[PDB]
């Protein structure tokens, strides 16, 4: 339970993976709306669980934080770089053309599926290593996946919020700053001036 | 001539026919109420439209209704 | 300085996208949203003689039923995109 | 010019009289 | 049968009521004998054709009179020192001093000075000689004749449209959006580029040579190659003189922003770009709905699928397509609401961003245009609610509209009415209290005790647009913000130059008086909306008259029973709302006129100090500015302002006359009339003449309409005379 | 016996009534099968005609 | 300096207004003997005017170009005394009055002829009810929470 001593909603029986009876606003009363929300939550968790490795590793190697990598496109004629090496196809109009075309096909392909179970865990060709053979392990795996995704979403929220308070600073820079003098570099001096 | 209608919520207390300034309304026998009476409007061509009948109806909403309609020399009260 | 004739290749890309990717979505949306109707009857069958659908134009020998109206619409989208790209540059 | 000396009385005195006479005859008609 | 031909019941009336009611129900095609839907639609179509013909004839007459009796050619050379002439005067009743006084301008006789702004409008669009106006008048006469012929043709059995044609909403929407708005705006840009822009640069382009002059030196080559930036090069210099080639450029589409330095109006190359962009936008949007080509949207399916899954809106928009399509009062109300909003926007925008050359320096024209458009917008806004109530009475079907958005508003009408009443009462109470407190403070000689409140939010909004007169330094007023940096190289320089110059009407400075008058305007709007909404929602019945829908839209009463039912119909609800609309528009126009008069005289401090109390208004606006009006004619002579004083007194007379019909009621007058018939019948040499229709007093509903008409006519004429005379006596 | 008993409280379901969705007390019920509106209800508040009594049918009153 | 305003104590027009009012008051004083009562009244009026102007100067108000104080109601802490605190006081008093009226109306609703207790007030019951409105916010909040506030 998300809070002991609180009654659970009737539609949250606790049988779904990663279900802890959390719905204070009652946004999932409609059976059709609840089924869609699980797919959206899984998509968000999967997308955010890939950004975290890509937001710290480039910074930890001294290539700059995650917001400096987008400044070149505002400049006229700016060219992209990777591992310190400029890419020949790093022009702005070329970058958008491949990005839109490549993902407009996969997302539309995902939309066309009609079986609700496959919209979340399609199986088949996306599971080459055969981790879905055991139904007993599958439930604990789904619980592990759901539990980590919300943590990654919270981590991304922290990443985004810390940037607003300290412009031009990276999350690892934030950790280093806090580690030096913990009792004066923290949330307190921001909440009250 | 104006239109006068009677509805079956009548209780037959004869209050409308007594307040008529002309001879328009009258009472006929009926079954459906304790008084065993109901009003009638056989002479609507003499109606002037002062709506005194509706001022005397005791029923919550009126069991007698007057709808103003095409005007004649009788319904305008002219004695030229 | 980009050439105008080469930039108009966006028409081919838009036609390819319409014919090979978004065909089924558009067809099923059109099937779901039927013909406009008044009082439960379509415009033609209610009495309007000028509201008859043009069957002859709809018949095409394309294997998947690609029409000429679809060609016109996707080509218009491609031309709009190409001219937006051309106009935005050289500023 | 001399046109206003004609059109002004023609519009203000003659046409209103003609229109009023015709309209009175039309609204007073019966069959 | 006799007049009226369309009403059997009225034609048998033996009294004079037959004529009065015969005139007043001619255009209500729904209540005529033996009427069908098809005949109704055909009659509406013919009436629309006739209205178009009348409009074309009116415009043609205006042009012909300006050409024949005006001074357009000499006004062009010196726009700022010539008074435009509307038409000539031929009144046999005039005396010699009247002939001398009204002979103004370069005329050879009495004339009228035009205040409609037609001269500046025609001069801006490229008309330069009297020969152009004659051609325009001839073309408009031809257009009116064509409209009449087209109107007559469609009433014949061969060319009669059917009801199914009138109910094809998708095709009509597509065609209107694509052509009537997009192609129409595309042609205006062509006219501007080909004629009007060359005209302002000293080039003469007409029909006989427009096929040999290139609007741009490079032709259409840049357009097809995508090199659209070549059309914006070399714009007009800041030293440009309008109508001449000194300091002119060659561009045709620009984004300069601001005002022309000499004419104090918008650049001619900005309007062409604006019309081109809006034409493209309208042309694209006209391809949305489904027609017989197999693609598009269905409006019925669009409405039926927009229902929230939570059920908080009931069934949503289901069945609304047939409700709107089968009802014409619904469509008329929607159109009237949109038209009123658009007219108000036009009135608000034309005074602060002038588009015609030398119209900002003509002070008498601006106020007249503003007042005219605002009053028209108010009337249209009243009509929208009136026709909404008519729709609710006549065309609403409860069964087909079960539990949708339309039906759920009749469920909780009490809450809406009560909340509107609360808002109105709150606003009125506090505004009147503050005004009376300020007046009492000024009466006792202690002006420092006033409650003066700065309009902080409006000043913040003004600072957000780049105004630096308050020191807020936000957004466009901050030079380091992203918003300022984004547009600093396109339009920000001109806009900032125009907004920070304190002689024009672009974002005038505001104070506590603006706060008070704005809240008074809000109170008026809320009260008028309350009256109209209460009238519309209670149209089908209430607790006092549950069966109101069986008695129609307009009826006098329900008798003196149940306490009395005076003014119980929705028509009386509309009738009570005209007074409030007039009051609100009067307040708005008073505020505008006083503020602009104080601005033009160069004594803005007077308005700032004297507008916080009502005695200040009464003394420094009405009493002070009416001196030249009431001196039009005196025991010593007369001048050119005599007609405005005469109209002032005439409007006072009509406004006072309306009170007789508004206050006294019918029963007093029938008894008085009954004696005059006896007097006529008993008089010798006069009883030889007898009437054909028995005289009677005016009906209950008729007298209300007559009184309202007198009231409105007096209001309009009196204010128009005062405004026009007071502006023209001072600023010409 | 026909309809509600005397002294019981009923609410009105007649839309054109002054006391619509209001509670009243039953005074008497006429047992004649030919009577159309036999239930007599008395209310605490008066209507616009200063009347506090009415007759209702069996289908326009419900027990509360 | 919000919206280009200036403090009262730094405004010259404020002092000019004070001087003009004082000079106007002193002109009528020359018509009366110093010991006469109207002279005392005029002296008191002059002293009151001076005290009022000094008090306005002390409270940190803002003056416009005309030398008149202006009120800021946007919520700045520097001007919370012009609008915020009197507003809260008014809200408290109005809630007290409304709660007392509602309680009195509810109390007499169960009587045989409640309309008779509205034109002839039951003074002891009202007096016992009057003191209860001093804690109206708590009672109103708890009544809202229990669902008693709104009629069913
Ligand atoms: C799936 C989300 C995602 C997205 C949108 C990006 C986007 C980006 N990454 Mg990246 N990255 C990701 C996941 C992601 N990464 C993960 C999971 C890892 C760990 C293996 C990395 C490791 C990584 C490195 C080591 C570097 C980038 C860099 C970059 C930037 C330019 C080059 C590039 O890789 O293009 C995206 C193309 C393929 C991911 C670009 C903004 C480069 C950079 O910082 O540019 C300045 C760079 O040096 N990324
Ligand atoms: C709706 C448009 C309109 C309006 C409001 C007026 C209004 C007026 N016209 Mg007029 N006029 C119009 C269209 C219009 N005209 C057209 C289309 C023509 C034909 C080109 C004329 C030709 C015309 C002449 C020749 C004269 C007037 C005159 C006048 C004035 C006196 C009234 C009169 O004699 O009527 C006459 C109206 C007509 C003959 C129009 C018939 C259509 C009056 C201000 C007179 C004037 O200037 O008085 C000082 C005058 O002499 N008008
Ligand atoms: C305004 C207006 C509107 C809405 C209409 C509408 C109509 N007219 Mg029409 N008409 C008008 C003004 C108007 N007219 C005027 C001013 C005149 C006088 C010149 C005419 C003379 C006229 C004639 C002589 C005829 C019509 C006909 C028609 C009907 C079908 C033909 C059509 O327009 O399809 C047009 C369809 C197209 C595909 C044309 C597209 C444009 C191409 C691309 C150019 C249609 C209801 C016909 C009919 O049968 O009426 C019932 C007919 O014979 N009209
Ligand atoms: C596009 C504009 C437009 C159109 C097409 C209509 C059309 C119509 N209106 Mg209308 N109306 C409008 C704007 C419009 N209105 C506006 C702006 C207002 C607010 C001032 C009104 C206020 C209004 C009222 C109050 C009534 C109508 C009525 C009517 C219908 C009958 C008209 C009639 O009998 O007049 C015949 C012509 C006259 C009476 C002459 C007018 C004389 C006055 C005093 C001015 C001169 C007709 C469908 C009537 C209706 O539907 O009755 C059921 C009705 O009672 N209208
Ligand atoms: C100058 C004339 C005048 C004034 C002051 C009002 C004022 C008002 N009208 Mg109104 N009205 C007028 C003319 C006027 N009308 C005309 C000519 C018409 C056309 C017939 C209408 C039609 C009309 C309609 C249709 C409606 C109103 C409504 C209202 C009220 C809502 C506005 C508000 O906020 O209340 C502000 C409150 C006040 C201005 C009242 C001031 C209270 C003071 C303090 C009274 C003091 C009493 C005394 C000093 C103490 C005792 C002393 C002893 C000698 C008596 C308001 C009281 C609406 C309404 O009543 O519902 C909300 C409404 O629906 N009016
Ligand atoms: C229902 C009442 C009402 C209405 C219709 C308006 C309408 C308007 N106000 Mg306004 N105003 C109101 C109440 C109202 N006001 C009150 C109570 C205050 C004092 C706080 C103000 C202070 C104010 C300023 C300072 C300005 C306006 C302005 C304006 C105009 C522009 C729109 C705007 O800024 O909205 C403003 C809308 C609001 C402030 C919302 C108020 C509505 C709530 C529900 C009132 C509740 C009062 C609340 C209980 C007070 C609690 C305070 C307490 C903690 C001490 C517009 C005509 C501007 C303008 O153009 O002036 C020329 C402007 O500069 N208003
Ligand atoms: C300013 C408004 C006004 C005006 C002009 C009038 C005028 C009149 N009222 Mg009156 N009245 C008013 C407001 C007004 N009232 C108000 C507010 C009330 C309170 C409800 C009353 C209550 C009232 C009562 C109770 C009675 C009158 C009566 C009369 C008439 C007196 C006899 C007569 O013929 O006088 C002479 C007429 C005039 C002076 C008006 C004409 C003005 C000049 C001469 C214009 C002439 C133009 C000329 C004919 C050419 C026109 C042609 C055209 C093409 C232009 C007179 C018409 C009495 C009546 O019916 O007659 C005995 C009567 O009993 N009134
Ligand atoms: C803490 C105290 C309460 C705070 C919230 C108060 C509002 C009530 C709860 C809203 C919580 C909520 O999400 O309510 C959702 C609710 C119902 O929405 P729908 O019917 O579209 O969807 C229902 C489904 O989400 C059920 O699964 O209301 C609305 O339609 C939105 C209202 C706000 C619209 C805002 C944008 C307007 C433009
Ligand atoms: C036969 C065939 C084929 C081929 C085909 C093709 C190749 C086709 C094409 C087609 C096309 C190729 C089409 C097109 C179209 C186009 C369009 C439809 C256009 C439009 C346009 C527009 C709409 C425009 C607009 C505009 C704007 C917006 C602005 C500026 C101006 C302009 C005017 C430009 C194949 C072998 C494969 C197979 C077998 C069969
Ligand atoms: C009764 C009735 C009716 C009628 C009604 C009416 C008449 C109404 C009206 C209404 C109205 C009359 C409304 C209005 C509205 C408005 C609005 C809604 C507005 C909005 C605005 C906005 C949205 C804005 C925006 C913006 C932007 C975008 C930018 C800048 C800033 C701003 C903010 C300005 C009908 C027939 C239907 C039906 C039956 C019944
Ligand atoms: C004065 C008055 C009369 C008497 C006035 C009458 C009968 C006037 C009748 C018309 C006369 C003959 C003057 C007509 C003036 C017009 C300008 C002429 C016709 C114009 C056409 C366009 C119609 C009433 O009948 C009445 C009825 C109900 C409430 C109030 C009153 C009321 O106040
Ligand atoms: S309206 Fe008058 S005349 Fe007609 S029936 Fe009733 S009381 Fe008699
Ligand atoms: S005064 Fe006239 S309108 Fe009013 S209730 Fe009596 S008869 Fe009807």
């Amino acid at each position: 339970h998300w809070m002991p001593g609180e009654p659970r909603p009737a539609y949250l029986d606790g049988s779904a993976p990663g279900d802890f009876g959390f719905d204070p606003l009652g946004l999932g009363e409609v059976p059709a709306n609840l089924e869609r929300y699980k797919e959206s939550e899984l998509i968000h968790c999967r997308w955010a669980m890939l950004a975290v490795p890509g937001i710290l590793v480039p910074e930890a190697l001294g290539y700059g934080n995650w917001v400096k990598a987008q400044e070149w496109a505002a400049l006229p004629g700016g060219q992209a770089t990777y591992l310190g090496n400029p890419v020949p196809w790093g022009t702005l109009p070329t970058i958008l053309a491949i990005e839109f075309l490549a993902i407009a096909f996969v997302e539309h392909q995902r939309s066309m599926e009609k079986d609700p179970e496959k919209k979340k865990y399609p199986g088949g060709a996306f599971d080459p290593l055969g981790y879905s053979k055991d139904p007993k392990k599958l439930e604990e795996l789904k619980v592990k996946e759901i539990k980590n995704g919300r943590l990654a979403l919270l981590a991304f929220v922290g990443f985004c919020v810390q940037q607003s308070a300290y412009p031009g600073t990276g999350p690892l820079e934030n950790l280093a700053t806090h580690l030096a003098d913990p009792w004066h570099n923290n949330i307190g001096d921001i909440v009250i001036p | 001539s104006h239109s006068v209608k009677i509805y079956d919520t009548c209780i037959g207390c004869t209050q409308c026919v007594r307040a008529c300034p002309t001879d328009v309304l009258e009472m006929i026998p009926w079954d459906g109420c304790k008084a065993k009476q109901i009003a009638s409007a056989p002479r609507t061509e003499d109606c002037v439209g002062c709506k005194r009948c509706e001022s005397a109806c005791p029923t919550d909403f009126l069991s007698v209704r007057v709808y103003l309609w095409h005007e004649t020399t009788r319904s305008m009260g002219l004695a030229y | 300085l980009s050439p105008s004739i080469v930039i108009s290749l966006s028409t081919g890309l838009s036609l390819f996208l319409g014919r090979f990717v978004f065909f089924n979505f558009q067809r099923e949306n059109v099937a779901k949203q039927g013909l406009p109707e008044q009082n439960g009857k379509t415009h033609f069958e209610a009495g309007d003689d000028r509201a008859k659908e043009y069957v002859s134009l709809l018949k095409s020998n394309d294997p998947i039923g690609f029409n000429i109206v679809d060609v016109l619409a996707w080509g218009s989208i491609g031309h709009i995109v190409a001219y937006y790209i051309l106009a935005t540059s050289s500023n | 010019n001399n046109l206003p000396s004609i059109f002004v009385p023609l519009v203000g005195l003659v046409f209103p009289a003609i229109a009023m006479a015709s309209l009175f005859l039309h609204i007073q008609k019966n069959k | 049968l006799r007049f009226p031909r369309f009403s059997q019941g009225l034609a048998q009336d033996p009294t004079t009521r037959r004529i009065w009611f015969g005139i007043a129900t001619a255009h209500d095609f729904e209540s005529h004998d033996d009427i069908t839907e098809e005949r109704l639609y055909q009659n509406i179509f013919a009436s629309h054709f006739g209205q178009l013909a009348i409009i074309f004839l009116w415009t043609s007459g205006n042009l012909f009179h300006v050409a024949w009796q005006g001074n357009f050619e000499t006004w062009v050379q010196d726009p700022l020192h010539v008074r435009p002439i509307a038409h000539a005067i031929w009144d046999p009743h005039f005396g010699q001093p009247a002939v001398e006084a009204f002979t103004r301008g370069g005329a050879l006789g009495p004339v009228n000075i035009a205040y409609s702004g037609v001269y500046q409008w025609w001069y801006t669009i490229g008309l330069r000689t009297n020969e152009d106006l004659y051609t325009g008048a001839l073309f408009l006469l031809f257009l009116s004749a064509l409209s009449l012929i087209g109107g007559w043709l469609h009433l014949q059995p061969k060319w009669k449209p059917r009801v199914s044609w009138f109910k094809n909403a998708e095709s009509r929407l597509n065609h209107h959006l694509s052509g009537l708005f997009g192609v129409s705006s595309l042609a205006w840009t062509g006219h501007l580029v080909h004629v009007a822009i060359p005209a302002s640069r000293g080039e003469y382009v007409r029909w006989n040579n427009f096929l040999n002059v290139l609007p741009h030196p490079q032709g259409l080559g840049p357009l097809f190659t995508g090199q659209w930036n070549l059309y914006a090069q070399n714009p007009d210099s800041s030293s440009h003189l309008f109508g001449t080639s000194q300091g002119s450029g060659t561009a045709i589409l620009t984004l300069l922003g601001g005002f022309h330095p000499q004419t104090q109006s918008l650049w001619l190359t900005d309007m062409a770009h604006h019309h081109l962009a809006i034409a493209i936008l309208f042309l694209i949007a006209g391809h949305m709905y489904r027609t017989n080509f197999g693609i598009g949207h269905s409006i019925k399916d669009l409405l039926e699928a927009h229902i929230p899954p939570g059920g908080r809106l009931g069934r949503g928009h289901k069945g609304l397509y047939d409700t709107i399509n089968n009802s014409i009062h619904f469509q008329l109300g929607l159109a009237l609401a949109s038209l009123g909003v658009i007219t108000s926007l036009v009135a608000q925008h034309m005074y602060s961003l002038p588009a015609y050359a030398f119209i900002a320096q003509d002070f008498t024209t601006q106020a007249a245009l503003y007042t005219h458009h605002q009053y028209i917008a108010g009337f249209i806004m009243t009509g929208a609610f009136a026709h909404g109530a008519i729709f609710f009475i006549r065309d609403y079907n409860p069964e087909q509209n079960e539990d949708n958005v339309l039906a759920r508003m009749l469920d909780h009408k009490e809450a809406i009415i009560s909340h509107l009443s609360w808002a109105s009462l709150f606003l009125g109470f506090h505004t009147l209290g503050l005004y009376v407190h300020n007046d009492v403070m000024l009466a006792f000689g202690t002006p420092e005790k006033q409650i003066l409140i700065e309009p902080i939010f409006a000043q913040w909004i003004q600072s957000a647009h780049g105004k630096t007169s308050y020191g807020f330094d936000v957004l466009l007023s901050s030079t380091s913000g992203p918003a300022f940096n984004a547009g600093r190289s396109i339009w920000l320089p001109g806009w900032l130059n125009a907004i920070n110059e304190n002689s024009n009407s672009l974002f005038l400075t505001i104070g506590p008086g603006d706060f008070l008058v704005h809240h008074a305007i809000a109170l008026g709007l809320h009260t008028t909306t309350l009256i109209l909404v209460k009238g519309a929602l209670d149209a089908r019945g209430s607790k006092l008259m549950p069966d109101k829908k069986d008695f129609g839209y307009s009826f006098p009463c329900d008798g003196p029973g149940r306490g009395g039912t005076c003014d119980i119909s929705a028509w009386d609800a509309f009738y009570l709302a005209v007074f409030w609309m007039l009051n609100t528009i009067g307040w708005v126009t008073f505020y505008w006129h006083w503020k602009h008069i104080t601005l033009w005289q160069g004594n803005v401090s007077q308005f700032n100090e004297s507008s916080t109390y009502l005695m200040g208004w009464l003394r420094d606006y009405l009493w002070l500015n009416s001196s030249q009006l009431i001196n039009g004619y005196n025991p010593f002579g007369m001048n050119s302002l005599s007609v405005w004083a005469w109209m002032f007194l005439f409007g006072h007379l009509v406004w006072a006359t309306g009170f007789m019909f508004l206050i006294s009621w019918r029963g007093y007058w029938q008894e008085l009339i009954e004696t005059l018939a006896w007097a006529h019948e008993r008089t010798p040499l006069a009883n030889l003449i007898r009437w054909k229709d028995k005289p009677v007093a005016l009906s209950i509903v008729q007298a209300r309409l007559v009184g309202l008409a007198h009231f409105s006519v007096g209001y309009i004429f009196t204010y128009a005379a005062f405004l026009i005379a007071s502006t023209s006596g001072k600023f010409g | 016996p026909i309809g509600p008993k005397r002294g019981s409280k009923v609410k009105i379901l007649r839309r054109e009534s002054y006391w619509f969705k209001n509670v009243g007390s039953v005074v008497a019920v006429d047992q004649d099968p030919k009577t159309r509106y036999p239930v007599v209800v008395r209310f605490a508040k008066v209507n616009y005609a200063n009347i506090s009594t009415n007759n209702y049918a069996l289908d326009e009153v419900e027990e509360v | 300096d919000i919206s280009g305003l200036t403090p009262c104590k730094d405004s010259k027009q404020f002092a000019k207004r004070e001087k003009q009012q004082i000079k106007k008051l002193e002109s009528s004083l020359k018509l009366y003997a110093p010991e006469s009562a109207p002279a005392l009244a005029l002296n008191a009026q002059i002293e009151k005017t001076k005290r009022r102007f000094d008090n306005y100067g002390k409270y940190g108000l803002l003056c416009g170009s005309d030398g008149l104080p202006h009120l800021i109601v946007n919520g700045d802490q520097r001007h919370w005394g012009e609008f915020i605190t009197p507003g809260i006081l008014f809200l408290y008093i109005a809630g007290w009055i409304g709660w007392v009226g509602r309680s009195y109306l509810i109390a007499i609703s169960g009587e045989k002829k409640p309309a008779m207790k509205e034109i002839i007030i039951d003074v002891p019951l009202a007096s016992r009810i009057i003191f209860r409105g001093f804690i109206w916010p708590v009672a109103a909040y708890r009544e809202f929470l229990n669902g008693d506030l709104i009629a069913k």
